[PDB]
């Protein structure tokens, strides 16, 4: 059903792209490849419709481009002096740029991208170019410390203050890929760089919803970096996320990433297994631009019934945290509604006076850090609140009866949590 | 193809593949193990110490101990618990009866534990530090980095914690440590200004000057109209009195809410009168602002037209940035 | 081995060799010798015989005291003088001169 559109197209859009090939040939100051251009941009661009249609028909028309088509000579295009048409063939490889056509241009096409980088001026252009390196960011962990060290930062960052809904929404997308995908290394560059900084202008402007929220996850992941945590909250812009992750509902940005092209932020195994580090940081400005998107996948991942996912991402015991040891009301608003959305059970939030416990709250957080196979044990030798907080490694073996030594050591992690939470007020 | 196999390649290449950071290496890997036939192990996430169990399942699976996935899974080892495996939890909980075999599953973690990226959990870089005494030395981060040393601690510590808090076992190893230690021992209301705007106009060139300003030195504030609770925020004020510096955004008609404010309720009119009463340094930024009469504005606030401003442009947005600078004392 | 102490151990005495690869593997190497103890010896590296611990332990302690702007560069045609280019690089690096090449294959960072 699909496929068989698919192959239709093809049988279109592969003697089109030769029919751009033709023009190809050709250079755009008597608009020979500039008509070319227009025809097969917006022919792959007739063929975006078609991700939307099937499901990421993207692959067909770009493995057409790649392999045999004329990929390098869009990018020898670039590096052809007719800058008019030089945006146009930038257009349409920003189209075409799945994962295929990513890593084949990051051996070729990096370098004369970044070429193309060094120009500036041209705001469309300069939209295109910010576009295609937010795809090459997200590529690998040495296409980021390349782009970075060679002025592909420093590219999204001057163009960062300027006044472009794409350009900036690219941008913020980049810094982000750039934050997320790139190593310790490429992290402390950016925030060298005054990357921190410069994301301000982008997440102050309640003019763009969406700007904010993707400048705000970048900022975000970089603060879980502990190593350069200090100079991202000093920048300013980390005070500024809580407030926003507040205005936005999950729900309504969920319908907004069904349609993300998976361009931009689509839904998908990746994303989540990478915003897992953030609702399990320290910051609770990451914890809550955390829980937001995860909550936003939540809605999208039951709806196509695929929750399974969230599961083995490690996001639900994750979750059940932040709204078990909770105290603002917005990461915990959004821990419910996820773990909700997911259709799991909510934890109720533990009373964090543990001194003065019962025996009921002691089962009840052993059921919210998932030992209940010991809850029985527990009420059998009647722990209480002051019990627990004394548990030796000899009473929990022997008495208890948790026999498995790497077991004990992941009980004594979730108590050392909750000792670190406790309001020890009464004593 | 069984050449290979007894040869020792395909283990070697799964690793090149599993650890890698370089494009070509890796391409050319994948590329022979797929040309043998054997599957092509995936890349490990190097952020080991965030992984869940479902992660330590798949390097269990490409440094070959599938045998032990299992009991991997029921004592639901993760990222944290891994790094920090001791023998015995590995002879009694998990199951590794040989003394040659716990040797070569710790062979391969200590390989896991020098790729790592430890960024979520070492604040200090003590990863590089450790991993210029000695590249082998950077297995030991996590280890240091959970007795909760940093570099500004690293003085202190003896040869007794690095051995039972860290886990360093190779005496030499520890010598060489905490001697490059103890050579560490003698190794280890008011901004500046505030810019007042309309949140609805003038938001822009705000966060844009600020930016500007921070880089070049100046601490700044920014007119976050949102607040109206407390004695009608005068905390807002106590900032802009405060701030020696004040610069006015003037867009298209920013005086709007100013304008006959005969209640000095206007966030915006308020900064000015205030910064006015203070004396204090105003520099309006000209971004479309056309000049109205003093009339219209109430007394406590007409002079505020009777500063000279900068032009905005966002073209040579430097150049205007140095002015304004300039303008600032 | 990077510090050849196979042979340094195999000057003290042939039948010492055989311990090179478990001092190599606690990380000393000839540098680092002049500092170890003989507990180190002894569990480290696993060196049973006290007389050799010893014997290795002391010649250790006696190595305490014996433990933009390159000068050249060739600009040439790589279709061309590709050839010449090198050939002068290393004649002229053997004869004491840094000497810088002209990797012709990059346009990127400002022209
Ligand atoms: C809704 C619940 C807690 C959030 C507190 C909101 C504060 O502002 C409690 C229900 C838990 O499942
Ligand atoms: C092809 C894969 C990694 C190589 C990265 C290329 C970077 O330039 C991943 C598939 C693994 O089996």
């Amino acid at each position: 059903g699909a496929g068989t559109e698919v192959q239709d197209a093809l049988e279109r859009a592969l003697p089109e792209l030769q029919q751009a090939l033709s023009a190809l040939k050709q250079a755009g100051g008597a608009r020979a490849v500039g008509a070319g251009l227009a025809e097969v941009f917006q022919l792959v661009e007739e063929a975006w419709l078609l991700p939307a249609v099937g499901r990421e028909v993207a692959q067909g028309l770009c493995d057409a481009i790649r392999l045999d088509g004329g990929l390098d000579l869009l990018l020898r295009l670039l590096q052809a002096p007719e800058l008019e048409t030089r945006v146009q063939a930038a257009r349409l490889l920003e189209q075409i740029l799945v994962a295929e056509n990513r890593d084949r241009v990051a051996r070729i096409g990096l370098g004369v991208i970044l070429n193309l980088a060094k120009e500036r001026e041209p705001v469309e252009l300069a939209r295109s170019v910010a576009g295609i390196l937010e795809h090459m960011f997200k590529h690998s962990e040495e296409t980021c410390q390349r782009l970075v060290a060679a002025g592909g930062l420093d590219a999204v960052l001057y163009w960062c203050r300027r006044t472009d809904p794409a350009l900036l929404r690219h941008c913020a997308l980049a810094l982000g890929n750039c934050a997320l995908h790139g190593g310790q290394a490429v992290q402390r560059r950016m925030v060298e760089k005054r990357a921190a900084e410069w994301l301000f202008p982008l997440a102050f402007s309640k003019e763009d919803e969406l700007l904010r929220l993707h400048a705000c996850l970048a900022v975000a992941v970089l603060a879980t970096n502990k190593e350069v945590e200090r100079e991202v909250e000093r920048s300013g812009t980390l005070a500024l996320v809580e407030p926003l992750v507040a205005s936005l509902d999950p729900g309504r940005f969920a319908r907004c990433l069904v349609d993300a092209s998976d361009t931009s932020q689509g839904r998908g195994p990746d994303d989540l297994q990478r915003l897992v580090p953030l609702l399990d940081s320290n910051r609770l400005e990451a914890q809550c631009i955390g829980a937001f998107y995860l909550c936003a996948e939540a809605a999208i991942k039951s709806l196509q019934g695929k929750t399974k996912v969230f599961s083995d991402i490690g996001a639900i015991q994750s979750l059940k945290r932040l709204v078990s040891y909770s105290t603002n009301g917005t990461k915990s608003a959004l821990a419910k509604r996820a773990l909700r959305l997911l259709g799991e059970e909510v934890p109720r939030p533990i009373l964090p006076s543990v001194p003065s416990w019962k025996e009921a709250e002691v089962q009840t957080w052993l059921q919210q850090i998932g030992f209940s196979k010991y809850c029985e044990s527990f009420r059998e030798q009647q722990v209480d609140g002051d019990l627990l907080l004394r548990l030796t490694e000899e009473e929990l073996q022997t008495d208890l009866g948790m026999k498995s030594g790497i077991t004990r050591k992941r009980f004594f992690r979730e108590l050392t949590e909750l000792k670190t939470f406790a309001n020890y007020s009464t004593c | 193809t069984k050449v290979f196999s007894d040869i020792g390649a395909i283990q070697s290449l799964k690793r090149l593949v599993s650890y890698s950071t370089n494009g070509t290496k890796s391409a050319l890997a994948k590329r022979a193990l797929r040309l043998l036939g054997e599957e092509v192990p995936r890349p490990i996430l190097p952020s080991v110490p965030s992984w869940k169990e479902a992660e330590v399942q798949t390097w269990l699976q490409q440094i070959g101990f599938s045998k032990y996935c299992e009991s991997f899974r029921e004592q639901q080892v993760d990222g944290d618990l891994l790094l920090r495996l001791t023998e015995e939890e590995l002879q009694t909980d998990l199951g590794m009866k040989s003394g040659i075999t716990r040797k070569r599953f710790f062979r391969e973690l200590t390989e896991l534990k020098t790729f790592a990226n430890y960024s979520t959990c070492d604040r200090s870089n003590l990863a590089d530090w450790l991993g210029s005494l000695d590249p082998r030395f950077r297995q030991y981060t996590y280890g240091l980095v959970s007795c909760g040393l940093d570099r500004s601690l690293l003085h202190r510590v003896s040869e007794q914690q690095l051995l039972e808090d860290c886990g360093i076992h190779l005496g030499v190893h520890r010598a060489r440590i905490l001697t490059a230690a103890r050579e560490m021992l003698h190794s280890p209301d008011t901004p500046d200004v505030f810019i007042s705007y309309r949140r609805n106009s003038g938001s822009q060139l705000a966060s844009l000057l600020k930016v500007h300003l921070q880089l070049h030195g100046f601490s700044v504030f920014i007119d976050v109209e949102k607040l109206e609770a407390g004695k009608f925020e005068d905390k807002l004020i106590q900032s802009v009195m405060g701030a020696r510096n004040f610069v006015l955004v003037l867009s298209p008609g920013a005086l709007d809410k100013c304008m006959q404010d005969h209640d000095c309720k206007d966030w915006v009119h308020k900064q000015i009168v205030t910064a006015l009463s203070c004396g204090k340094n105003i520099v309006p930024i000209i971004d479309g602002f056309e000049w109205p009469e003093p009339q219209v504005l109430p007394e406590d606030m007409q002079a505020v037209l009777t500063f000279n401003g900068i032009k905005w442009s966002h073209e040579y947005q430097e150049a205007t940035i140095e002015k304004i600078i300039r303008f600032l004392q």
